[PDB]
RNA sequence: CUUGAGUCUCGUAGAGGGGGGUAGAAUUCCAGGUGUAGCGGUGAAAUGCGUAGAGAUCUGGAGGAAUACCGGUGGCGAAGGCGGCCCCCUGGACGAAGACUGACGCUCAGGUGCGAAAGCGUGGGGAGCAAACAGGAUUAGAUACCCUGGUAGUCCACGCCGUAAACGAUGUCGACUUGGAGGUUGUGCCCUUGAGGCGUGGCUUCCGGAGCUAACGCGUUAAGUCGACCGCCUGGGGAGUAC
RNA sequence: AUAAUGAAAU
């Protein structure tokens, strides 16, 4: 499945990148799954920490109700 | 682990030459240098259980390699026990 | 799930969309799995038993096009 | 020495000590023979949920290289000052000295 | 009394009852009722009717603060989460927004033992 | 002597271990505003809470336990086991191209360490739910299953105890013997068509050939064909009990 | 929802 992070050869994803990592959380604010996105499990893991990163500091929600 | 430039030091000091890294000599010593620093560690990690294992490891590897060299010459074992001071 | 009704839009059409955002979400699975307590060993059972049988059925299915019933 | 990067956030009605701020802490590294790689001041954003009772915090960004002591130093003073309500430490691996994705599309 | 002309109303959604509550854009109640109080015990008080019949009842009980607009709030996963929704738009006011405000932990407290019958 | 076994130089993935900070969702309790007859629970009920104003809805405060989504027949560890984010100390594994020592190895009775839940001692802490216990019910009875309450314990520091269907019910090390489909993690080359081909290592899931097996089944991660060392069995009860 | 028992041989 199409990887657009393998495509275009990324080395880390950059949890300041706030307009790329809008396009893997729903509208809950919740991080999307992997089979449904096509990426790989090396940058599932390390989107899933720049997520996490953002949150604490507070460019992104955790719930579409706070 | 041990830094690059202690590990060259040591290696100097100890080899026939800065290239000579299997000498028993060398192995021993290098196994001495970071034994003796994990005392301190120890000393305040008492419930380190699982980093204790390679410390062991260590302490048999160095009695195995000194009484190989105790077995093919003694006076290089002599010398080499009173330079790093092991002894019970 | 927030929902907004836009100008001129009915109610019925609100209220089908209101029902696929909560669906989606997957809100009432969710309160229906936290309602009692589960043990570690039956939760590895029951996600080890789901994945045998996804294998064993598309094994099986592959396998059941390369005869004739009739 | 070891690279770091560093984020604080200040209280909206207190952005006008942000540059004596930034003055201060700036000597401080440099002091011990440090080095500056990367400095921004974003201005104040929205915040994306309310910390305090408060929205529209002011942000700054840095990159510097440093010994431990230093920034064990800085890290009490973030604590015992009152203006900085968030601050974030992380380690890197190399010096970066690039332009971040915030100065380029604000 | 006051006019308001703008409200809220809140469902509470168990499996074994229905409330319905309606309110001003401040958290201040104007009026209540249940589905356990129309008439319903036991077995009936647990279904989809009852829970239309109480939001009737509670559309009826706020007549005098002539209420325009609402706001719906919806909370549980018992029946009656859809009836008191279409109840109240057929008695008549005008809806504007819908929003779930069910609470689900992040790993919290533990729940309590499963029921061997 | 260099092929077994080790040391050195550059990188890579990881819920491996010890210590210290911090964030967001939810339950309970305390103090206030709005409002008024029910709430809660079951197969059906009543014990319980409520006009001394509950349940519901909104604002402020306290406390201590666990980390949704990502999350998978995915990863790490000798085994027991390990999951939010950030810093400090620390153990092991794997790959490419070279240099170095020169059999420095394998197994191990006694011995010495590690070792889930419950339990014991001293000092702390205590939302949630829970042996014991108390009261509605069901029943011929009900010292139970179901309902309403509830303390030891579950949490933290230090010290004991040494057991589990502690299981793949399969000891450790080395060599050899047809195939197919996947997962995860390194690395070399390019016809060139810069997004695709051709190789070469480590760990892991499923099917199946020869052989083997009482059968069920195992099958290059062997329960196949061989070598080195250790532990254990000899009809069912009495008994893993008595001294 | 709950809801027990049946000598030995032929």
């Amino acid at each position: 499945k199409f990887c657009r992070f393998t495509a275009e050869g990324v080395q880390e994803i950059d949890y300041k990148d706030i307009a790329t990592l809008k396009n893997y959380i729903t509208e809950s604010g919740k991080i999307v799954p992997s089979r449904i996105t096509g990426t790989r499990a090396k940058y599932q893991r390390q989107l899933a920490r720049a997520i996490k990163r953002a949150r604490y500091l507070s460019l992104l929600p955790y719930t579409d109700r706070h | 682990s041990l830094s690059t430039e202690a590990t060259a030091k040591i290696v100097s000091e100890f080899g026939r030459d800065a290239n000579d890294t299997g000498s028993t000599e060398v192995q021993v010593a290098l196994l001495t240098a970071q034994i003796n620093h994990l005392q301190g560690h120890f000393a305040e990690h008492k419930k380190d259980h699982h980093s204790r294992r390679g410390l062991l490891r260590m302490v048999s590897q160095r009695r195995k390699l000194l009484d190989y060299l105790k077995r093919k010459d003694v006076a290089r074992y002599t010398q080499l026990i009173e330079r790093l001071g092991l002894r019970r | 799930p927030v929902i907004k009704v836009r100008e001129n839009e009915p109610f019925d059409v609100a209220l089908r969309r209101f029902k696929r955002s909560c669906e989606k979400a997957g809100v009432l699975a969710e309160v229906r799995r936290r309602e009692f307590y589960e043990k570690p060993t039956t939760e590895r059972k029951r996600a080890k038993a789901s994945a045998v049988k996804r294998h064993a059925k598309k094994l099986a299915r592959e396998n059941a096009r390369r005869t004739r019933l009739y | 020495m070891r690279h770091y990067e560093i984020v604080f956030m200040v209280h909206p009605d207190q952005s006008e000590q942000v540059p004596g701020m930034i003055e201060r802490y700036t000597a401080a590294i440099t002091g011990a023979e440090g080095k500056i790689h990367r400095l921004e001041d974003w201005g104040r954003r929205q915040l994306a949920y309310p910390i305090n009772k408060l929205h529209k915090a002011h942000y700054v960004l840095m990159n510097v290289e440093a010994p431990q002591e230093v920034i064990d130093e800085l890290e009490t003073t973030f604590r015992f000052n009152d203006a900085v309500i968030r601050s974030m430490v992380m380690r890197t691996k190399h010096a970066v000295t690039e332009a971040s994705p915030m100065v380029k599309a604000k | 009394r006051k006019q308001v002309s703008d409200g809220v109303a809140h469902i509470h959604a168990s499996f074994n009852n229905t409330i319905v509550t309606i309110t001003d854009r401040q958290g201040n109640a104007l009026g209540w009722a249940t589905a356990g109080g129309s008439g319903f015990r036991g077995s009936r008080k647990s279904t989809p009717f009852a829970a239309q019949v109480a939001a009737e009842r509670c559309a009826d009980a706020v007549k005098e603060y002539g209420i325009k607009n609402l706001e719906v709030m919806v909370k549980g996963p018992g029946p009656g989460r859809e009836s008191t929704i279409r109840a109240l738009n057929a008695a008549g006011f005008r809806i504007t927004n819908i929003t779930d405000v069910t609470p689900i932990p992040h790993n919290g407290c533990r729940p309590p033992k499963k029921r061997r019958v």
